[PDB]
RNA sequence: UAAUUGCGAUAACGAACGAGACCUUAACCUACUAAAUAGUGGUGCUAGCAUUUGCUGGUUAUCCACUUCUUAGAGGGACUAUCGGUUUCAAGCCGAUGGAAGUUUGAGGCAAUAACAGGUCUGUGAUGCCCUUAGACGUUCUGGGCCGCACGCGCGCUACACUGACGGAGCCAGCGAGUCUAACCUUGGCCGAGAGGUCUUGGUAAUCUUGUGAAACUCCGUCGUGCUGGGGAUAGAGCAUUGUAAUUAUUGCUCUUCAACGAGGAAUUCCUAGUAAGCGCAAGUCAUCAGCUUGCGUUGAUUACGUCCCUGCCCUUUGUACACACC
């Protein structure tokens, strides 16, 4: 890999992949592929970026939210209720954990599980309120290909988040077997729950 | 540290001072559940006595704690400084004494009665069974009577 | 005095938690003749030829 | 002693800066001269003075418990 | 949602009713023709006047368009 | 201040057998399994560490992870 | 900046507005080489109403 | 289970009473040149891709 | 090479300043290091009790070295961090000062840093002989 | 004197001065290496500069950065935009321009505020809660 | 369109106040003017480790050059530009590129006509009238009260913890202020666990206090899910500070006491980008007293990018016997 060394100490850890094929902190950016054929084009992997942190404009204008790598959308979606407004570089630190994990048992890449885990996550019809004069019913609605994912992010984490709460397991493991059931959901995992229930319901109005 | 593993050391409970103590609780944290003792009153006897915190309580074989105590209940000739301690120059006999866990329930008496004996107006309080320290109580402090 | 204030009974959170409180504490504003403003009560008015040569 | 002296210098076209003819009313009204008539008499004044534009307000009561306010402005006047 | 004021609008009709020769299609050049044609009192006043000059002057030379 | 937060002479046996199927292992894991507490837990954590035990894939404090002995 | 926050009303009521108020200052100072006979000639007309100027000596 | 391929050609514009809806016409990327104009709760815009469970089915504008 | 202190990390540096003069033996510690929560502002003191002046001692000289000239007060001002005064707002506040001012005499006796002029207390020459020294050390950690 | 450059990068406080000597390839920020920042995990967040450039592209180069102001991220986000238009700043002056307008594309093509000073500023509070756009709470009687 | 902001239609044509302009502040200048009260390079003088010449510092002027950083003067810069999409292909709008910047560029400042029995005679030696005026409603002095406590309401502060508390350690801002007839901001050396004490100095200030080493935050440990070490009310005993005076405890520190509080009913608040929220800081206040406010920076989201359903208010139409105008 044509190493080159100079006056600083530059360690050969650093030095084995940077223009080598792009990863992650410890893992591939490439081989990470969208499994479902709707949220392509909504779910920012290829580009890469080695860690989750950019200080760049999302909201500036309506769809920019979309182009922003969906690890780190996910990573600043758990620096919240107060207590974590900011924190990022606790939260960021949570993640990197969080994806040394499911590693450890699921041999696939984190940031492959990960879409996995947003995936099957997306509440693909839904209801609403309508009018309907006084006690009215709901009406069937399909969500949009990113509110989708919005709503899939929110609900992974809220999940876990509430999770961690009042026991000695750490947000990084919730979070961790959260993404492994949400990987393809089965029965446990507190989105893949809410958003089944988000949508059985979607049918109770037909 | 390291893994250590006793044979039968390991007492879970066993009272002293008249209360008692978890042993699956660390010692500089257990002896805290005494009247007139905290987080560092304790601290400061500990290694005083050079034992070492670094385990629970069911270990610290007993002779160690037969003069722990005497250590608290004579804490100026054993080296404590007086400033560290809830009753310096008494009330009557200047003097610098630690009361731990049942005379520190008399002791407050004491001093209560003292006031009230005196009529000292913050005595009055007390027996009137209000905030003493002369903070707001027309806002404050409503149901807990 | 103070030992009359301790001897006298009837005073403390005890003699007083064991009583009702007044409805009048969960009263309200009593809107201050708010809804008369508009309406002079004064019971006079000013003439017009002297407002005339007033203004 | 020394420190300070100063002297008197009249002021150039006195109708354009306000305050003299703010005092000018003042000294109008409170020789009987009525609201109306003493109030366009320095608007006029203003006016053919040089100044763009000029206004004048009298708030408070004429002879009449309720106090009133009129306004009085010629030419041009900006605001914002 | 910068609707350009009436004001600035009323001038550049008033300039391109009489400086067609002159006026080119870029706003650099028509932006330092002001500073010489016109008597405006500021920088971003006259900069509107002039990036909408352009604008007219940009789809006269497509057809016609009123004032 | 419940189930077994020190060493646990016989537990001690249980902790050297039961290192080898996990694919998971931190401070909360080690209380997981009807065992010690996470302070006396925490600290054995790399005394296995000490002889072939682990593989700790993990970097620093506050979270854990180590793995199969390879 | 000379700031001054305050409330506008003279009393209490109404919405609680504040307004803060600015006095900016300029201090500017010039190291010299002139002569010691042109200190008192740019010490008059080097006035206009509203500039305080001050002269020093030497650096002790 | 029986899924469709829908891909939102033009939008029409935000129906229902808070406006939070809005009707979609789509073309099926399953034999082509189709409609229906379903509905949808997300912000959306053109080209976008969604599923739907019943496509023998759509409905107007919400009250 | 030739290393510098800036060459090595805080952290790990620090700490093998702490167990090099914890078995070094001249520390003249006032005596009264059993108690001491060393601020106001903290709750209880600190938990290595045997040592941890040696560990303020390691990251009280890596600071001076870095810098000009330092005082006792600047230093309350460094380690002070935010009290909780119970129910009230948290507020930060100055460390203690004399576990300050006699950490420096009790390392100045030692050699490590003299008394500067212009007021504040300068890294030593001898102390800045031992600069490396102990840097090149914990860089034998990854050799 | 031998061929040197100076550059900056801007974070919404923090200021990093950043000059680019002519020597074999040292890299310290404040007088300390790159290799150890403090924040850890925003360690790669300046390595990237080095990174995405091709990684040697520094034989005959010397930077060392300087960072008054900021915050603990605020100067971290500032030194790799200033050593990277130091980088570009270098190849204007005495290498060809080919050399550089490669490096600026290499740059912007995955450039976050990497040449471009991030605009963004922290907006003033208004009396009327503690806060830019918020406001106190409100009672309704 | 934020806008009676324009387009367009047009018995109206062309204008002014108000909106815009404008002003201030925050963002762009390696282009101009240069500054030991701002800073950079070289060089002296100077110190450590490595040697091979290097790496990291010291140096109120040792000299030399400069203005990138800093500063504040003068300019320039943006005009929604270019291209495209949408549309009476009109005002405009939307996407992309470029760009310091493309949400009125962000934030303010100012702000017409009218309206209120809105609040202010407790800011005014602004005031009309009335009251009182020597046993005074004048005025000062002594002490008490505004804090008084069965409760009802409202703006808050600290929490219920393991995205944690604690302990070491890493350790980064910005808006301000600040002592003459003086006691203000205070570095530094000691004494003191602390609070604090004490001995000197800089400073009327980009010069000294100060890089305000702030706090959250980052790191390494101890703790282990249990009101627990989360939590810090109440309370006792002691040491300080402010002050003529601290009792009803001004504030600070120390030990001990260790409440309620295990995420909050009906209800309702604030808010769309460096914003929310978390975080501390200065300033006002001030002898002492911030859980207040006004500003500041620090870490930094989610979800909007829509509608008139709720609520509120405008605008037409319309009825009106109201015009003191539905009080
Ligand atoms: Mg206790
Ligand atoms: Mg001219
Ligand atoms: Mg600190
Ligand atoms: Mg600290
Ligand atoms: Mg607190
Ligand atoms: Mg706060
Ligand atoms: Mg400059
Ligand atoms: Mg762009
Ligand atoms: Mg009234
Ligand atoms: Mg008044
Ligand atoms: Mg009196
Ligand atoms: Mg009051
Ligand atoms: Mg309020
Ligand atoms: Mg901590
Ligand atoms: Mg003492
Ligand atoms: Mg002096
Ligand atoms: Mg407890
Ligand atoms: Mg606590
Ligand atoms: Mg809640
Ligand atoms: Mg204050
Ligand atoms: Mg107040
Ligand atoms: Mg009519
Ligand atoms: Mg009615």
């Amino acid at each position: 890999f044509t190493p080159v060394v100079l006056a600083t100490p530059i360690p050969e850890e650093v030095q084995q992949a940077q223009t080598e094929i792009k990863l992650f902190n410890k893992w591939s950016f490439e081989e990470v592929e969208v499994k479902d054929a709707s949220l392509v084009d909504y779910v920012q992997v290829r580009q890469p970026i080695f860690v989750a942190h950019t200080a760049g404009r999302y909201a500036n204008k309506r769809f920019r939210k979309a182009q922003c790598p969906i690890i780190e959308r996910l990573t600043n979606s758990l620096m919240m209720n107060g207590r974590n407004n900011g924190k990022k570089l606790k939260a960021v630190r949570i993640i990197k954990h969080t994806l040394d994990i499911i590693n450890v048992l699921t041999d696939q890449n984190p940031i492959q599980v990960v879409v996995d885990a947003i995936t099957n996550t997306g509440p693909r019809e839904d209801t609403t309120r309508v009018g309907g004069g006084g006690a009215a019913r709901r009406q069937a609605v399909d969500v949009s290909p990113l509110r989708r994912v919005n709503q899939a992010i929110a609900l992974l984490t809220i999940g876990a988040r509430e999770a961690a709460f009042r026991n000695i397991k750490t947000i990084a493991e919730t979070l961790a077997e959260e993404l492994i059931n949400a990987a393809k959901g089965s029965s446990t995992s507190y989105a893949i729950k809410k958003k089944d229930e988000l949508e059985r319901v979607a049918k109770s109005n037909r | 540290s390291l893994v250590v593993q006793e044979q039968g050391s390991f007492q879970h409970i066993l009272r002293l001072l008249n209360t008692n103590v978890d042993g699956n609780i660390k010692i500089v944290y257990a002896l805290t559940t005494i009247k007139g003792v905290g987080r560092r009153y304790s601290n400061l006897v500990c290694k005083k006595a050079d034992v070492d915190l670094h385990k629970r309580a069911g270990e610290l074989t007993q002779e160690e704690l037969e003069r722990i105590v005497q250590i608290m209940q004579n804490p100026t000739h054993y080296k404590i400084p007086a400033w560290f301690l809830n009753r310096q120059n008494d009330i009557t006999d200047g003097k610098d004494y630690h009361t731990l866990a049942n005379n520190v329930e008399s002791k407050l008496r004491d001093d209560l009665e003292r006031l009230k004996k005196i009529r000292a107006h913050r005595g009055i309080r007390h027996f009137w069974g209000l905030r003493v320290r002369g903070q707001h109580t027309k806002t404050t402090g409503r149901r807990r009577a | 005095g103070n030992e009359g204030a301790i001897r006298d009974k009837t005073a403390g959170r005890r003699n007083n938690r064991s009583k009702d409180v007044t409805d009048s504490a969960t009263t309200k504003k009593s809107n201050t003749r708010r809804a008369t403003d508009r309406h002079s009560r004064t019971g006079k008015t000013d003439t017009k030829k002297k407002v005339n040569q007033g203004w | 002693p020394g420190t300070i002296v100063l002297y008197a210098e009249r002021v150039q076209d006195r109708g354009l800066s306000a305050v003299a003819q703010a005092e000018s009313m003042k000294f109008k009204l409170l020789n009987g001269l009525a609201i109306r008539r003493a109030a366009y008499g320095v608007v006029r004044y203003v006016m053919e003075s040089g100044a763009k534009g000029c206004e004048v307000v009298v708030s408070g009561k004429l002879r009449a418990a309720r106090a009133k306010a009129m306004k009085f402005a010629d030419g041009f006047l900006i605001h914002s | 949602g910068r609707v350009r004021t009436k004001t600035v609008k009323r001038a550049s009709k008033a300039l391109i009713e009489r400086y067609y020769p002159k006026l080119t299609l870029d706003f650099q050049t028509n932006k330092r023709l002001c500073d010489e044609i016109a008597t405006i009192q500021s920088k971003r006043l006259r900069n509107k006047i002039a990036g909408y000059t352009t604008h007219l002057m940009k789809r006269i030379q497509k057809g016609p368009v009123r004032g | 201040a419940q189930h077994a937060v020190i060493l646990d002479q016989e537990k001690y046996d249980r902790i050297l057998k039961e290192v080898p199927t996990y694919r998971y292992v931190s401070v909360s894991v080690l209380v997981d399994r009807l065992k010690i507490g996470g302070s006396l837990a925490r600290i054995a954590l790399r005394h296995l560490e000490k002889e072939g035990i682990i593989k700790p894939i993990s970097k620093h404090s506050k979270q854990a992870i180590y793995t199969r002995a390879t | 900046v000379l700031k001054i926050s305050t409330r506008k009303t003279p009393n209490g009521e109404g919405s609680k507005t504040w307004e803060t108020y600015e006095m900016r200052i300029h201090k500017r100072y010039i190291d010299l080489e002139a002569p010691v006979q042109i200190v008192k000639r740019i010490t008059q007309i080097t006035i206009e109403p509203g500039v305080d100027v001050e002269v020093v000596v030497a650096s002790n | 289970t029986p899924v469709t391929l829908a891909k939102v050609i033009k939008v029409l514009g935000r129906t229902g009473s808070r406006g939070g809806v809005t009707q979609v016409r789509v073309e099926f990327l399953e034999d082509t040149s189709r409609t229906i104009v379903r509905n949808v709760k997300g912000p959306v815009r053109e080209n976008d891709i969604l599923v739907l469970m019943e496509s023998e089915r759509e409905a107007r504008r919400l009250r | 090479p030739g290393v510098s202190v800036r060459d090595v990390a805080a952290q790990d540096f620090i700490n093998a300043y702490a167990s090099f003069l914890q078995r070094q033996g001249k520390l003249e510690v006032p005596g009264y290091v059993d108690i001491v929560k060393t601020s106001s502002g903290n709750e209880m003191p600190p938990q290595d009790a045997e040592g941890w002046f040696y560990k303020r001692a390691a990251s009280v000289a890596r600071h001076i070295y870095m810098r000009k000239q330092v005082g006792v007060g600047k230093l309350n001002k460094l380690y002070g961090g935010a009290k909780s005064r119970g129910v009230r707002p948290y507020k930060h506040i100055d460390a203690s000062g004399s576990i300050n001012r006699k950490v420096l005499q009790a390392l100045e006796k030692i050699g490590i840093v003299e008394i500067s002029p212009k007021g504040g207390r300068r890294i030593s020459e001898n102390g800045q002989r031992d600069l490396d020294r102990i840097a090149a050390q914990t860089l034998e950690e990854d050799e | 004197a031998v061929p040197s450059v100076q550059t900056f990068g801007k974070k919404k406080s923090a200021t990093a001065v950043a000059h680019v000597k002519a020597g074999k390839g040292l890299i310290k920020v404040n007088g300390s290496p790159i290799t150890l920042v403090e924040p850890e995990i925003l360690r790669f967040k300046v390595y990237e500069p080095l990174l995405l450039v091709g990684l040697d592209k520094f034989s005959n180069i010397d930077i060392r950065v300087r960072v008054t102001g900021g915050g603990h991220v605020s100067q971290v986000y500032a030194i790799r935009q200033a050593i990277a238009k130091g980088l570009v700043a270098y190849h204007q002056k005495y290498v060809d321009e080919q050399s550089k307008n490669e490096l600026k594309k290499a740059f912007t093509s995955y450039d976050r505020t990497l040449l471009i000073a991030d605009s963004r500023r922290p907006e003033p509070k208004k009396f009327g809660g503690k806060g830019a756009r918020s406001r106190f709470q409100k009672s309704y009687r």
